């Protein structure tokens, strides 16, 4: 369980709320054990006293303990629940922040390796780690402390009897949970195998339903899928076949303690040949003490899941980020001139204020040029300079301000239209915010619940043409001297494509625009067109220069 | 009764429980046996304890009551073991039937509806959410039957020995439902909405994780940590306000089980001292009656205190029943299933007259369509994205219902039986899916009983055999989940090989060469151009320059066919096609 150490240390932020919740859980159990033990002794003590001992019994002192044990149990249970639930929501909040703060400095590179379903495990693993306190730590620590307090306090009467009740209770806290976790390991492995095989077969049956029904194979794959459910439901049964045994044995152990207390305390308690009332003290302590052990066997099974979720999160967060940003201080320049040298070793100079287009064919060559221009990973090839200075010398706070990126995949957050644009500029007037929506031709989004309509999962899914316009709105809001266009006007119709290109030229006129495109629309406006294949610039120049020299750009315009 | 969503979902949960009433009745019968064995266990312990404490009898003389006490403990552990294996069966046979109902409905709806949600969204509904209901049926429902059998059976046992001790337990019996009616039921539905906010807060964290690439390039790392902090703290504060009311039920039940144990001890304690002379039946009060009442006083409230331990079993089944109840009740418009059958296997002729294509929810996908495709003539669909091109191919496959007239060889498509109509059909489709196990089974999906020669002929004709040596095991390579071993260019050729294996009357090709390599485009269209001349073909594409030889072109915009004709006349006409061709030729 050494995998839990990075997350146990997260408990230091709330170690008084977390430890109070455990204390209130122990105090409630000792009031349950105390009240029934004191009730059992009071009956036997007053029975043997009889009427003749009415005046000399002193029943006021037990009554003050019965009153206190009922209040302690009543209030302890109410605050056990409140404190331990408050603390569970505080642990989850600090786990979500810790996971996010460790996954962001390695955002593009570390998680690159299906990133869609990786995050559903991350979200589910943080939830499972949140269970370590109430589902695992609180029952196991509470049971151990309750057993010792009973064992210690009950030994002021008879050491032999206290140790044979605590010894039985300590044996089944330390020996019984591990013996059942080990017993069901073989079935718990066969249960995870068949669950992910059913998910694999189900998903392939729903995703390929058009192919399966057309080719007449939908019924015989539903059969194979419903046979994996039968195997899965049998592995689930054998897992309950063992949980039904861990609950019957816990009943027999707690029955053994009562039999032993009835038998062993019959001979004598301490030096007393006939214990009298002390027989019921030990029997009624053995009856109530095994309610503290009820959660522990199931609290150890879930410990295997919490450990498994702990290594998965630690495998991600304990990675080395590919880029390290120096902690220096820089003033963002109003004009950025970008120059590159030997990055399969391409060199280009982009003067401040001029636009540039890159004509790489997709697939034959992927432009990771914009990815290392935003420091997603360091360029092993050579040097990248920003405004006659190395890009690596800029701290992250100023690197972001000096480059605005419109990524090919526009992310629409589950948030209002205002929250999707205050992303770009942290503080923008509610009217200055609304002006950009009109400029980029997104006044339709202003028609109904403008700047308050929920976007994303909650509703209002944006179309491709309207979602490209939103990325440009973010770039225009986030005023940066250098703009990196990552394949804009791709997948859009001719009307929208021409609308965005004219929007790009009119709105971004005093900005250094570096565009990566595989189209040819509107490249006359761009000066110094760059054409490259597999990271090798064939030639370059303005629109007229390429046509005159009859290079590769000339045959592109000829349809060849 | 009650109009809250908590009670409406809980009513649905119980209606699904009649699938395994047989097991929920055995578990109820075994709860009466648990109540009887609890009372017998307490009566032996009280009878033993009286002999030792009052009569001073050595333990060796009480070998018969000790023996009977051990059997009662052994039988109790047997019933507990039996009652939980029976309990599992009740949950399992309900989830099997609900999972079968979800798969039946999601198969009847067809691919037109399954593609409305991601594949992982359906697996959550089928695996996680159906399984979230197991503990409600295996644990919570049996325990809520135990909470009325054992407490009532405890009282009937202590009544003959001492009626005053029976009133102490019985007096607290109606107060617990009384608290529920007043303030407990109100907080139960408020809790149901906090579990929705906790699931909604989990999607706010997943959203910030899915968009870390966007937050990184905008320098919003520190401002989303604060956004996470504020959302988390907002949830906790609102949830803790409700949980102050919801945790009173756990506190009140602990107050009544503490007051009743205290009252039993106090009343019996003073009855022995002579201060109180009521409650017994004039036969005198004994120590055995006191221990029986005191041993059974915790067990009177134990079924109710254990029902609060199973709270999340009900809370997560209601959250699952929230999603399964709407799924099973969303109105779906299934395309009409006919009884007709196509006469021959020759290429079919398609005629559409005022045809409208309707999605399962009811939305119109393709507007008025009027076209005719004589037998054996290849046709091309072109247009912008979202112009309804796939809807026409979905309708011809039988996946979407249509309001107009769409006749196959003079027979309406509604009247054609889908089982036999789809044997005369072969669709390559957009975003192809290889749902078999290995690459030999994906090709042989069209007919598994095919000779090895035809398998090789189909693999050669589709240019799949040329990259087979690159695969480790060859034709027996396992493609795996979503064909991770095959690239999108070479997984697209296996789809072609599957389509061409069987003869067909109509071949539908939807964006076959879209999003492939420059080499896989050549190989796919080389096979599909030659395979389109053997029967009636309807292809959807944006490779407008290659399609100079197809018989007819349908330029489709806004769900309607706005231009028809051959490529020779449409290219130079200057209409909708020329704009599309001009736009396409910009791509390099
Ligand atoms: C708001 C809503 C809610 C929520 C969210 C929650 C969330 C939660 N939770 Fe809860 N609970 C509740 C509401 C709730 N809850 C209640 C109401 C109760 C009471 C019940 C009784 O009576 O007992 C509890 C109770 C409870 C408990 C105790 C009992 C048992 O043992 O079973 C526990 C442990 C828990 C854990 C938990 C967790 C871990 C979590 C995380 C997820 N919890
Ligand atoms: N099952 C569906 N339910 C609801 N709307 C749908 C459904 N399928 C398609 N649509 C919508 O109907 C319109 C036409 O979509 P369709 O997929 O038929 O177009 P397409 O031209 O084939 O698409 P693409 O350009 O992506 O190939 C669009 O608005 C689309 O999002
Ligand atoms: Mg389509």
């Amino acid at each position: 369980m050494r995998a839990l150490l990075p997350y146990l240390a997260l408990y230091k932020r709330h170690k008084w709320m977390l430890s109070l919740g455990i204390v209130l859980a122990i105090v409630t159990l000792l009031a349950s054990i105390g009240l029934l033990t004191l009730s059992g002794w009071f009956l036997s003590a007053s029975a043997v006293a009889g009427v003749a001992g009415l005046y000399s019994f002193n029943y006021m002192l037990p009554a003050a303990g019965v009153r206190g044990a009922a209040i302690t149990r009543t209030a302890g249970r109410y605050f056990e629940r409140l404190v331990s639930h408050d603390a569970t929501f505080r642990v989850l909040q600090h786990l979500r922040i810790y996971t996010f703060s460790k996954l962001l400095p390695l955002s593009p590179a570390g998680l690159a390796r299906r990133q869609g379903e990786l995050l559903n495990r991350v979200v589910a693993d943080v939830d499972t780690l949140d269970h370590l306190y109430l589902r695992v730590i609180s029952p196991l620590v509470g049971a151990f402390v309750v057993i010792m307090v009973v064992t210690i306090g009950l030994s002021f009467l008879d050491f032999t009897l206290a140790f044979t009740l605590g010894g039985i209770m300590l044996l089944t806290l330390f020996l019984m949970p591990p013996l059942f976790y080990r017993a069901g390991k073989s079935t718990g492995q066969n249960l995870t195998h068949l669950r992910g095989q059913y998910r694999q077969q189900l998903t392939a049956w729903l995703q390929g339903q058009a192919e399966l029904t057309i080719f007449g194979a939908s019924d015989r794959y539903r059969t194979q899928l419903e046979n994996t459910e039968i195997q899965w439901l049998e592995a689930q049964r054998r897992q309950s076949e063992l949980t039904a045994l861990s609950q019957a044995i816990m009943l027999l152990i707690g029955a053994l303690a009562v039999i032993l207390m009835l038998w062993m305390a019959s001979g004598g308690v301490g030096g007393n040949a006939q214990p009298g009332a002390l027989i019921a003290l030990f029997v009624f302590c053995a009856l109530a003490a095994f309610e503290a052990l009820a959660p522990v066997t199931g609290a150890f099974q879930h410990l295997g899941q919490v450990i498994a979720s702990a290594v998965r999160i630690s495998d991600l967060t304990d990675q080395k980020p590919e880029v390290t940003f120096p902690d220096t201080q820089t003033r963002v320049a109003d004009r950025v001139s970008l120059t590159l040298r030997d990055v399969k070793g391409i060199s280009l100079q982009v003067n401040a204020g001029e636009h540039i287009a890159i004509l790489g064919r997709t697939g034959c060559g992927k432009s990771t040029l914009l990815q290392q221009l935003t420091r997603a990973w360091d360029p092993q090839q050579g040097e990248i300079l920003l405004n006659d200075s190395p890009i690596a010398s800029l701290n992250e706070a100023a690197l972001r301000q000096t480059i605005s990126v419109v990524p090919q995949r526009v992310h629409l957050f589950s948030a209002t239209l205002r929250d999707n644009l205050l992303l770009a500029s942290p503080g923008s007037s509610d009217e200055a915010l609304s002006e950009i929506l009109r400029r980029v031709g997104l006044e339709k989004l202003l028609e109904d619940a403008g700047l308050n309509s929920w976007l994303g999962e909650g509703g209002r899914q944006l179309s491709g043409g309207e979602l490209r316009r939103l990325a440009i709105a973010r770039a225009l809001l986030h005023d940066a001297p250098l703009v990196l266009l990552d394949e804009p006007t791709e997948g859009l119709d001719a009307t929208t494509e021409s609308q965005i290109l004219e929007l790009l030229a009119e709105m971004m006129r005093e900005k250094t625009v570096l565009m990566v495109t595989h189209r040819l629309r509107g490249l006359s406006r761009f000066q110094q067109i760059i054409v490259m294949d597999n990271g090798q610039i064939i030639e370059q120049g303005t629109h007229a220069e390429l046509l005159a020299r009859q290079g590769r750009y000339y045959q592109f315009k000829q349809g060849l | 009764m009650n109009k809250s969503r908590q009670k409406e979902l809980t009513r649905w949960l119980k209606q699904q429980s009649v699938i395994s009433q047989r097991w929920l009745n055995i578990s109820r019968l075994l709860g009466f046996v648990s109540g009887i064995l609890i009372i017998a266990q307490a009566w032996f312990m009280a009878r033993i304890l009286q002999h030792m404490i009052m009569e001073n009898i050595p333990r060796e003389a009480l070998l018969l009551p000790f023996t009977l006490l051990v059997l009662t403990f052994v039988l109790r552990a047997w019933v507990v073991w039996l009652r939980e294996r029976v309990g599992y069966h009740a949950g399992q046979h309900i989830r099997f039937a609900i999972r079968r109902q979800v798969l039946d409905r999601l198969q009847q709806a067809g691919p037109a509806w399954i593609q409305g949600k991601p594949a992982g969204s359906w697996a959550t509904l089928v695996l996680e959410q159906i399984d979230d209901m197991h503990d409600y049926y295996a644990r919570y429902l049996p325990q809520m039957a135990l909470a009325v059998s054992v407490p009532l059976l405890i009282v009937v046992a202590i009544f003959p020995s001492n009626w005053a001790a029976a009133l102490i337990l019985l007096g607290t019996a109606p107060l617990i439902p009384l608290f529920m009616a007043l303030v407990g039921m109100g907080a139960a539905d408020a809790n149901r909405r906090n579990f929705l906010a906790l699931a909604r807060l989990s999607g706010h964290f997943l959203d910030r994780l899915r968009g870390m690439e966007t937050l990184r390039i905008f320098g919003r790392g520190e401002a989303e940590i604060e956004s996470i902090r504020s959302a988390s703290e907002d949830f906790r504060q609102r949830t803790m306000e409700v949980l102050r009311l919801a945790f009173l039920s756990s506190g009140i039940l602990e107050f009544f089980t503490s007051l009743s144990i205290a009252l039993v001890a106090v009343y019996f304690g003073f009855s022995y001292l002579g201060e109180l002379d009521f409650g017994h039946y004039d036969t005198g009060v004994t120590l055995a009656a006191g221990f029986l009442a005191l041993i059974l006083a915790p067990e009177f409230f134990q079924p109710l205190r254990d029902l609060g331990t199973f709270y999340h079993a009900k809370a997560q089944a209601v959250g699952a029943a929230d999603s399964l109840k709407t799924f099973m009740e969303t109105p779906l418009a299934h395309p009409q299933r006919g009884e007709a059958e196509l006469a021959s296997t020759d290429p079919v002729t398609i005629e559409a007259e005022e045809l409208f294509i309707t999605s399962p929810e009811g939305k119109t996908l393709a507007g008025p369509l009027n076209f005719t495709l004589p037998a054996g003539q290849r046709a091309v669909l072109v247009g912008r994205s979202g112009s309804g091109k796939s809807s026409l191919l979905n309708a011809l496959s039988g996946f979407l219902s249509y309001q107009g007239s769409l006749r196959i060889n003079g027979i309406e498509l509604r009247d054609l039986s889908p089982e036999s109509w789809r044997k005369h059909l072969s669709w390559v489709g957009q975003n192809p899916q290889l749902p078999a196990a290995t690459l030999r089974d994906n090709v042989l999906l069209a007919r598994p009983d095919a000779s090895e020669q035809e398998l090789q002929a189909a693999l050669d004709n589709a240019w799949v055999s040329e990259f087979l040596p690159l695969l480790p095991q060859g034709v027996d390579t396992p493609v795996g989940d979503q064909a991770a071993r095959l690239s999108v260019g070479q997984a697209q050729r296996v789809a072609v090989a599957r389509a061409l294996l069987n003869p067909c009357s109509l071949l539908l090709l939807d964006e076959p060469a879209a999003s492939l390599d420059a080499h896989s485009e050549q190989r796919v269209m080389e096979a599909l151009n030659a395979a389109s001349l053997r029967q009636t073909t309807l292809m959807v594409t944006h490779q407008l320059e290659d399609l100079a030889d197809w018989d007819v072109i349908w330029v489709m915009q806004d769900g309607r066919i706005i231009e028809q004709g051959r490529y020779a006349e449409l290219s130079v006409a200057g209409g909708p096609f020329a704009t599309l061709l001009a736009h396409r030729q910009e791509e390099i």
